[PDB]
């Protein structure tokens, strides 16, 4: 009676650790899908409103709302590449 | 509390006692107690305030759950439900094992218990039967049955 | 000390026991006491200082983790909590098997020693009986009952 | 309700037993019915309403799966209709060996209860033809038969 709850409670406690894991395979993607959503902003404006030094405040400031929720290495220099 | 209810006995019922007797663990102590409802109208209307009528899932995608383009899916509930049972029947069959030996111990106490009686009713009969002759044929020079019976009886 | 309480009496009653006796390694041996508030009133107002009415956590992160993006997992204490139950619960199932097994033992000790008291209950009753002839019929030529009660008698 | 049938009577008769009886868990307490329908018919007609008739699928692409080029598999049912039959086989297993093994107890224990009868009946026997000379030789001076039938009778 004592003997077998112990599998019991390790068959209760594996499922909420691949839970776990699903969990963080979908937040890596949901980062890289904000990553890719900043850069196609910045990719789809003219080279006029670059050149103007306050479309891209703005267009940097949205940068700076997302905390580390948007991958720092491959969104600064964007705009001058 | 201000809403006591009629746990109190319930409570008072139960004591302390632990799991065995003999219904599986705890056998079925209290009495079938009719449907509250027949029509479900949502649960407890207000107070329930669920989805059973409204919900209508009947999909895949929730039973046995589903992954969209660019990964990111989702797990259904049947693999949580499959665990549970699985914990609660292993559980269940480790009690009946244990409730099972101790069957079997306290029955073979039983029978050696009542073996044991068996044997010193007779041992009894054989001695009252012996010491019949003795107090019917000389009484004066020798003992009584009551001597023999509260000083030499098997218990 | 400043505040001997009472817990003096209760070490003096436990003394130095181990676990056995059969409360599966020790009974209820205190009473029970009721609740010192039926209400909470956050634990034990000043004294408790915790957040039983304040947290409500109620959130799926607490008791089961959560992942924002970025890593930075945290873990709930449901794991914890299962961990420390499947500890328990296999040390306690460990206490009940030595029980068991020092119950068959004690019960097979009464078994032997219960049959070798009633077997010599029945030689030195055989053997008495034996005896009143030799003691009736010449008493003078013939030993007493004394000699062979004190001499030839079972332990 | 709105269409009632017959299930009551049947659920009336069922109780509350669980598993176990004579038929490896569970007899044929119902009888055999007809069949529904003479011809195939497409299943109830309108009723039924399926497409087995129709379907004809006589491909091995539906039972075993297959690969088109560029992935894009699927697999058959016959890998789930295996597994299904092999839970339900390992079910039925444990069930059987279950049920062997409470066989295995009821006999032990019948057999040690019809010793324990013979045993009885006949020191029953012998007790009463041993006083039979007693109650015959000089009923006044002794007992009669009631006494010993009624106070050194084994039970």
């Amino acid at each position: 009676g004592t003997t077998g709850v112990q599998q019991a409670l390790g068959a209760l406690g594996d499922i909420i650790s691949r839970q776990q894991e699903m969990n963080v395979n979908n937040a890596k993607l949901q980062r890289e899908a904000n990553t890719q959503s900043y850069l196609d902003q910045v990719a789809a404006s003219t080279l006029e409103q670059l050149s103007n030094a306050d479309y891209r405040s703005g267009l940097e400031a949205q940068r700076d709302a997302m905390g580390m929720n948007l991958d720092r290495a491959a969104t600064r220099d964007a705009i001058t590449k | 509390m201000a809403y006591p209810y009629s746990d109190m006995p319930f409570g008072v019922e139960l004591d302390t006692s632990t799991l065995g007797s003999f219904g599986l663990g705890g056998p079925q102590t209290q009495l079938q107690m009719q449907m509250p409802a027949v029509d479900v109208n949502a649960a407890a209307s207000g107070s329930g305030g669920f989805m059973a009528g409204f919900s209508n899932i009947f999909s895949r995608d929730s039973m046995f759950g589903g992954v969209a383009p660019s990964g990111a899916q989702t797990g259904g509930w049947v693999l949580p439900a499959l665990g549970i049972g699985q914990a609660v029947f292993g559980a269940i069959g480790a009690n009946r094992q244990q409730r099972a030996a101790r069957d079997q111990l306290a029955e073979s106490r039983r029978q050696f218990d009542m073996n044991y009686g068996a044997q010193r009713q007779s041992i009894n009969t054989n001695l009252e039967d012996r010491q019949r002759a003795r107090v019917a044929s000389n009484p004066t020079a020798y003992e009584s049955v009551d001597s023999y019976m509260e000083r030499n009886r098997i218990r």
